């Protein structure tokens, strides 16, 4: 997509805000908003591509200026409504519930062992997105390339300030789960994946640094051969 | 940033507290989500995972060459054999600074960060204003937000993190530390420097 949280390159966004020390969670919601991804992600609600497609369909004020926790919960409810496991009626007569009665307790349930069991394996033993694919890379280290042009509405991984400029592989990484299907509901679809090395000229024009690069990580249908 | 439009923090805080205890308590309703897997997850980033894993990682190769070996060439199987790994640092590259080489790195797109090593990024890793910038004025932004002035014959290589690769810069062993201990270097080992934004600290 084209959307507001494609920021690389973008201006006027303001100085940094970085208060000399902060706690992990700033508040109890920030907990709950947290823990809520294992939760949905295990009954089906979204993978992590698809995360963060609803994060990209935000209001573009809002996701500017809204707390970073507070985007997790808007793509919570944009799967669970896209999946009919969320009945937004349901979801508007809760919130004044509890607008009206904050400290009304929670509904009563099992604290079900399995789903800790759950979290811990998550946490110490990963999720892994690299697979196995039945074809060798296309590029290697040293080869030119050049980004595609392509602007698709759906989810990807195509910063527009890289779109159409030219490059150098620094490295085949593997092949992984690929965004721009995987974030759109159409499956893992692996490809190869690069960093491939793009100067501050060649990005920037002559406002570019003459000792500085991004190096950005291209999947394979991403990059064309320059110069072998 | 003034935005005449914005409500008050506080007036902020009430909605999203009420829209969130709404959401809980229908995820509980449903049986996929608990009180206990809440603060399980809590317990995890506030007090086991955090950037003294990764300074361990750190101080490990300032101190052990053959170590540092195997960090660079896989960062992933190098933090297993200290016993450090999992979510969302899967896949970790480590990059060395050196004398003629600044790493620093970002997620413009989202918020690509590598837990099992540094916990959950700081808000700043997150918004828009670092993210915008560093892909662009990456030597401008440190001097000014950082304090930290690169000199402009030293090269400057940004690493803006999309995929499940997670960087991590190994930050260069400051002066005057000749056999120090570990447990000494790894005071001066902080997450700024883990991602670059920062050296290591002086002293
Ligand atoms: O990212």
């Amino acid at each position: 997509m084209n959307g507001v949280y494609d920021v690389g390159g973008t201006d006027g966004l303001g100085p940094i805000n970085r208060p000399a020390d902060e706690p992990v969670f700033r508040a109890e919601w920030e907990k709950v908003a947290f823990a809520m991804f294992p939760a949905t992600f295990r009954a089906g609600f979204m993978g992590l591509d698809e995360f963060r497609f609803g994060i990209e369909q935000m209001n573009p004020a809002e996701y500017l200026e809204s707390p970073y926790y507070w985007h997790w919960i808007r793509t919570y409810i944009h799967h669970g409504v896209r999946t009919g496991k969320i009945d937004l009626e349901e979801l508007e007569r809760r919130t004044q519930y509890y607008r009206e009665n904050p400290d009304a307790p929670l509904p009563e349930h099992e604290q079900k062992p399995e789903l800790i069991e759950f979290v811990n394996q998550a946490v110490y033993g990963g999720l892994p997105a690299s697979r196995e694919v039945d074809r060798p890379p296309k590029f290697k280290e040293g080869d030119v390339v050049r980004f595609s042009t392509a602007s698709p509405k759906g989810h990807a991984a195509r910063a527009r300030y890289v779109r159409g400029k030219t490059g150098t592989v620094v490295k085949h990484h593997g092949a992984y789960i690929y965004p721009d299907t995987a974030g759109n509901g159409l499956g893992e679809c692996p490809e190869h994946l690069y960093t491939v090395r793009f100067t501050a000229q060649e990005l920037w024009g002559p406002e570019g640094d003459p000792n500085s690069s991004v190096y950005y990580d291209c999947w394979e249908p991403y990059i064309e051969l320059v110069d072998t | 940033t003034e935005n005449i439009l914005r409500k008050s923090d506080e007036e902020i805080q009430k909605e999203i507290t009420a829209r969130v205890k709404a959401l809980e308590s229908m995820l509980i309703e449903q049986g996929i989500l608990t009180t206990s897997m809440i603060d399980r997850m809590a317990e995890i980033y506030e007090n086991e995972v955090g950037p003294h894993l990764g300074a361990k990682v750190v101080v490990k190769a300032w101190t052990d060459p053959e170590f540092k070996k195997r960090l660079l060439a896989d960062g992933t199987e190098a933090c297993k054999e200290l016993g450090i790994g999992g979510l969302q640092g899967e896949d970790m590259m480590w990059v060395e600074n050196t004398d003629e080489v600044h790493h620093v790195v970002v997620c413009t797109l989202c918020s690509c960060y590598p837990w099992p090593v540094l916990g959950l990024p700081p808000n700043w890793f997150k918004e828009p204003q670092y993210r915008s910038r560093v892909v662009r004025e990456p030597r401008q932004l440190l001097k000014e937000e950082f304090g930290f002035e690169v000199p402009p014959s030293k090269e400057i290589k940004v690493w803006d993190s999309s995929s499940e690769m997670r960087f991590v810069v190994l930050p260069q062993r400051p002066a005057g530390t000749d056999g120090w201990s570990e447990e000494e270097l790894a005071t001066l080992v902080t997450r700024e420097s883990m991602i670059g934004v920062e050296p290591a600290k002086a002293v």
